[PDB]
């Protein structure tokens, strides 16, 4: 209903925080997140690529398939007959 | 007069081997074909392949070449 | 509420829609689009505007009239590609909307869901009369066989297709009528808008953890609005180098010629979205049987929210379901570089290939999946 | 028929409880369930002890997902320890109602 | 299917990003569409307003556009006029006519060359290597006799009789005319026409950028500013229980 | 021992809002003359004797 | 407004444009206009409260 | 069709080979001055009862 008032009910917790100035806005942004971007990557690049592969192979598979298929009429039946 | 850059730089690159090797199967072809030529054969399709890669050589040196 | 400038009018008590309106903490930048999508519809109707300021639609008029505008009108070449190609941004603003809802499976809420669901099938007609007043080669042919195809109808199609047209043909009025109907639309989907949004706000957004938020949540002004202000300034680039270096590069659709019914182009696409549509058109050889399926193809989605089979709604706990979900992802994308490919015999195949896949996914394994993931944690 | 292979399955199951994050983020398996009528008057029948605890752990996650850290891995759960303390009274609700869903049937 | 031929990518003044167009070479390249192309092909798009982009004086632009015009005005006091007056007026058309046209060119319609580059795929490159490639009917092969081989040529044998050859003209510049020079001239021209905003439209390209790395790091970093009390937060559960 | 600029700036403009906003305006005003004025050049001089600017002098008023 | 010196043809165009939107920002307006009436209800003739009876 | 040369000939067309365009074209031109009127007493009330005072 109320937004802010009325939602769940919570009992000793306990919270701390500064004014946005007392603080640096990249506190080791550089330094102490690369890694943090690193090690997560895995996690997806684990479930990401397989088909992208797929889709790539099949692509230029087609894509020759395709070719040879078209490109050359002398190919199987050549210009004796 | 002037000859232009161009049928220069169509030597250049011509002289490169797969345009003289390609140009082989052309007459591959056209000589079979001199025989046979009665029969549906015909060096186009592979005049192509002769002039793509040719051109693809030609395709940054002229427009140097020129003014 | 003593002397609250928000009361006096009441109209400023319905704003809080907004500023208080609370919000989980934990949110991806997978979330704003829904912002953007309501900003890149702005500037279309806008955009929209001008271009009739200087327009006409007349079947001798419209196209010489669009030449001159970015002839003589001042800043007619940043315009038309500011609404043409704006246009295309507004897709891919829309399907990670979609995509989003999916993966954490925030269709969970159902009307909701359906009001996207309209609210999608809308918008694509709009953009197809759009296309089609340039009054190109493609625009008259695109249109002259996407409505013929409505033709398959066993028994009133007949009258009906040349009803639509008014004639035996893709003639004058058949024109006209379309930029009346592509101009009032967009202004409906803006109230329908205000209609998908409003239930939201009855059982408000979810978290990426697809669970209960209500411990903890978030004044909205002073953050979202920001992350949306750089989320917006995000998408201004993204329109203007394209639509300012590289014009043509999504503008794919090469006729500037005048429409030529007696010319017939060696080769017909519409547009990429479009096409992977007509790609699944293009596969069966049966014309009635293969429209089905087009339709079908889409309204599943209001049949998804009948899936949930599992015990946890986001998919970023089950990796099977993430394994499924991405694998569908590119079944897609292959149609569209599929309808992107003349019909020669693989591609025959890949179709026929991909087409059944694309469902089969969708319709026999997604559920399957949680079934035994409810059965593997024991749950 | 399956002794051998039961033991067998357990380590895909370990292996599978393993494979999804919030065993990483110290969460349980009975805070991940879905909502549902069940769940909710099954969440009015529990004692605090379990309930605020169960809060806090939720909260102390949401937080953590905010700045995309996970919980350092020596603390996180252990597929030797799940607790199940929600279906013992989710069983309840279950059950009351197929007699009322039934009975009312005829 | 003619193998479809591509003309190779050629390097060009304009090919680089914020790369510009030469005039001067425009201005010849309008000489030939002057001398040649007027043949058959026309340009309905074009005002003789160019002045001073491919740097035409008003003064030659106009005594160079009134030249070319001069058609009746007087009928009964409904007109049109000799002479053009104004630049504002448009390029005669060769033909009154697609009949007139096509038939004088023996069933081939002369396309618009106003809007033409961007029609055809390959780019003006198309064009270039187009007038450029042409070759005798390999082994085996026979034409219609309007119809001339050209490999670029979709149907590979095509009605137009190719134009160039080293030196068919003089340029305004007096540069000694090349089949090859006369064939690039003309396309920046065209290329040109069917882009009159081109090399303008890069201005505020460049004029944006500049502008445009400035603000994403500074919403970016009032983003984390405000944020950053956010991901400070710190909990404590201390339960008495 | 002095105040850095920004000791000296805040209390001189950011501390009233009015003058914290006025100042936005003047110098974003003197900003662009100078702004654009600058890339132009860059811009031209990243293309020589390519424009009329640099062309139209061989053939302008003869 | 013209857009030139005299009533020559775009003039006309945009015209058509702003007649022709115009009235849904109308039938928009009414549905605020209509808003504060909720608030405090329609009169009566007497001009009297009318609170008594409804 | 609003164009100079068009506009007129084609609303000339419309009352000629349209289905009804006399019925229609009187529609809305009358039927806007109908709304006038219409609109004129909704204001004549306001006053002469004093409902302005909202
Ligand atoms: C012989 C009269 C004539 C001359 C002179 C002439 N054109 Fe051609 N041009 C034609 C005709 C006729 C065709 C089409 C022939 C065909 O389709 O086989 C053609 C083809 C073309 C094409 C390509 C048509 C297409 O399908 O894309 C272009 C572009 C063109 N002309 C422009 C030019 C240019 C540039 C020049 C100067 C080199 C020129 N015309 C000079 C008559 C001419
Ligand atoms: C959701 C918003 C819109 C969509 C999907 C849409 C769709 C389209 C599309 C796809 C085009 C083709 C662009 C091009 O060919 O360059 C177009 C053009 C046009 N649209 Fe829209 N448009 C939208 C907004 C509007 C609005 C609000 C109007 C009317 C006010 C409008 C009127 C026009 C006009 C006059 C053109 C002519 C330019 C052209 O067709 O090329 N558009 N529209
Ligand atoms: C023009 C098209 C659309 C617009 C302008 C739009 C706009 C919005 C906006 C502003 C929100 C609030 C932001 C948010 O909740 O994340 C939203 C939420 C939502 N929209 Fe739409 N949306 C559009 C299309 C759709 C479609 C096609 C669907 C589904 C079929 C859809 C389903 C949803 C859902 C499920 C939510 C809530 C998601 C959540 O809270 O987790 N929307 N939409
Ligand atoms: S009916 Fe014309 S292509 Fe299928």
């Amino acid at each position: 209903g109320r937004q802010f008032g009325h939602l769940t009910r919570v009992r000793h917790v306990i919270t701390y925080s500064l004014s946005p100035f007392e603080q640096r806005a990249f506190p080791h942004y550089f330094s102490k997140g690369i890694p943090n971007v690193l090690r997560r990557t895995r996690a997806c690049i684990l479930r990401v690529a397989p088909p992208f592969v797929a889709f790539y192979l099949v692509y230029t598979w087609g894509t020759q398939e395709f070719e040879k298929s078209k490109r050359k009429n002398p190919a199987a039946y050549e210009n004796d007959r | 007069e002037l000859v232009d850059p161009l049928t220069t730089v169509r030597e250049q690159c011509e002289q490169l081997e797969k345009c003289v090797k390609a140009r082989e199967r052309l007459e591959l072809c056209d000589e079979r074909v001199s025989s046979r030529s009665q029969t549906e054969e015909d060096c186009t399709e592979e005049l192509l392949d002769f002039l793509h890669a040719r051109d693809h050589c030609v395709a940054h040196k002229l427009f140097n070449s020129l003014k | 509420m003593t002397n609250i400038r928000k009361s006096h009018p009441l109209m400023k008590i319905v704003n809080n829609a907004f500023i208080d309106l609370p919000a989980p903490s934990n949110i991806s930048s997978w979330w704003n689009f829904g912002s953007l999508l309501g900003i890149c519809l702005i500037l279309q109707i806008l955009t929209g505007l001008f271009l009739a300021m200087h327009y006409t639609s007349d079947t001798t008029t419209a196209f010489s009239s669009v030449t001159h505008i970015c002839r003589d009108v001042n800043y007619g070449w940043i315009i038309r590609y500011m609404h043409a190609n704006g246009a295309s941004m507004f897709f891919i603003c829309l399907y990670m909307h979609v995509g989003r809802g999916l993966y954490y499976g925030s269709y969970t809420f159902l009307e909701t869901w359906n009001i996207g669901v309209i609210l999608l099938l809308t918008v694509m007609a709009t953009a197809f009369m759009g296309y089609v007043l340039p009054w190109g080669q493609m625009s008259f042919w695109g249109a002259t066989v996407i409505t013929n195809l409505l033709s398959a109808i066993p028994y009133i199609g007949t009258n009906l297709v040349e009803w639509i047209w008014g004639g035996f043909s893709v003639d004058k009025a058949t024109l006209t009528r379309f930029f009346a109907f592509h101009f009032i639309l967009p202004f409906i989907i803006m109230a329908i808008a205000m209609v998908h949004l409003l239930f939201l706000h009855e059982t408000g957004s979810n978290n990426p953890t697809g669970i209960s938020s209500d411990v903890d949540k978030i004044p909205f002004h002073p953050y979202y609005t920001i992350k949306d202000i750089l989320g917006a300034l995000l998408l201004i680039l993204a329109l203007m180098l394209l639509v300012l270096f590289a014009p043509d590069l999504l503008g794919d659709p090469d006729n500037y010629t005048p429409a030529n019914p007696l010319n017939t182009p060696p080769h017909i696409k519409p547009e990429w979205y479009f096409l992977f549509a007509y790609a699944i058109l293009r596969s069966i050889p049966n014309k009635l049987g293969g429209v089905l399926a087009l339709a079908f193809s889409i309204l599943i989605l209001a049949l998804i929210p009948l899936l949930h089979t599992s015990k946890q709604r986001s998919m970023m706990f089950r990796p099977l379901s993430q394994c499924l979900f991405w694998a569908l992802v590119a079944d897609l994308l292959t149609l569209t570089w599929i309808g992107g490919q003349p019909v020669e015999h693989p591609y025959i195949t890949i179709g026929q290939l991909a087409s059944v896949l694309y469902f089969l996914l969708i319709l026999v394994l997604m559920p399957t999946a949680g079934t035994i993931e409810n059965k593997l944690l024991k749950w | 028929a399956v002794s051998a292979s039961s033991r067998w399955l357990e380590g895909i199951r370990k292996w599978y409880y393993n494979a999804a994050g919030f065993n990483k983020l110290g969460l349980m398996r009975d805070d991940t369930i879905h909502e549902n009528d069940d769940v909710k008057e099954a969440i009015r029948r529990l004692p605090e002890n379990l309930y605020n605890d169960r809060v806090f752990r939720i909260k102390r996650a949401l937080d953590l997902s905010m700045r995309q850290q996970i919980l350092p891995k020596e603390q996180w759960t252990k597929y030797e320890e799940d607790k199940s303390y929600l279906e013992p009274y989710l069983k309840e609700v279950i059950r009351e109602r197929k007699e009322r869903e039934e009975w009312a049937k005829k | 299917s003619d193998l479809e031929l591509h003309p190779p990518s050629y390097p060009w003044s304009h090919r680089g990003l914020l790369s510009s167009l030469d005039h001067t070479s425009i201005r010849r390249g309008f000489q030939v569409y002057k001398q040649v192309c007027s043949s058959c092909h026309s340009m309905d798009y074009v005002a003789y307003r160019h002045l001073v982009g491919v740097c035409y004086t008003e003064d030659e632009a106009k005594a160079l556009a009134e030249e070319v015009e001069v058609q009746d005005g007087p009928n009964e006091d409904g007109e049109m006029f000799m002479r053009p007056g104004k630049l504002s007026d448009y390029f005669p058309k060769p033909y009154p006519n697609p009949e007139a046209a096509r038939a004088a060119n023996n069933g081939a319609l002369p396309p618009d060359l106003s809007y033409i580059v961007r029609a055809r795929h390959g780019g003006e490159d198309y064009v270039f290597s187009l007038l450029t490639g042409y070759c005798e009917p390999p082994t085996g092969v026979s034409l219609r006799e309007g119809l001339y081989f050209n490999p670029y040529f979709p149907g590979q044998a095509i009605g137009m009789a190719p134009p160039i050859y080293n030196e068919v003209l003089e340029f305004d510049d007096g540069t000694p005319a090349t089949m090859s020079q006369v064939a690039k001239d003309v396309c920046t021209f065209l290329r040109w026409a069917a882009e009159p905003e081109h090399d303008h439209r890069k201005r505020m390209g460049l004029k944006m950028l500049l502008m445009m790395g400035l603000l994403l790091p500074l919403v970016y970093a009032m983003k984390r500013h405000k944020w950053s009390v956010l991901k400070s937060r710190k909990l404590a559960y201390r339960p008495p229980k | 021992v002095a105040p850095t600029l920004t000791a000296r700036l805040y209390s001189l403009l950011f501390r009233r809002t009015s003058t914290f906003a006025l100042t936005i305006v003047v110098g974003a005003l003197f900003f662009e003359r100078a702004f654009d004025q600058g890339a132009d050049a860059i811009y031209e001089h990243i293309n020589e004797g390519k424009l009329w600017k640099h062309i139209k002098h061989k053939y302008e008023n003869k």
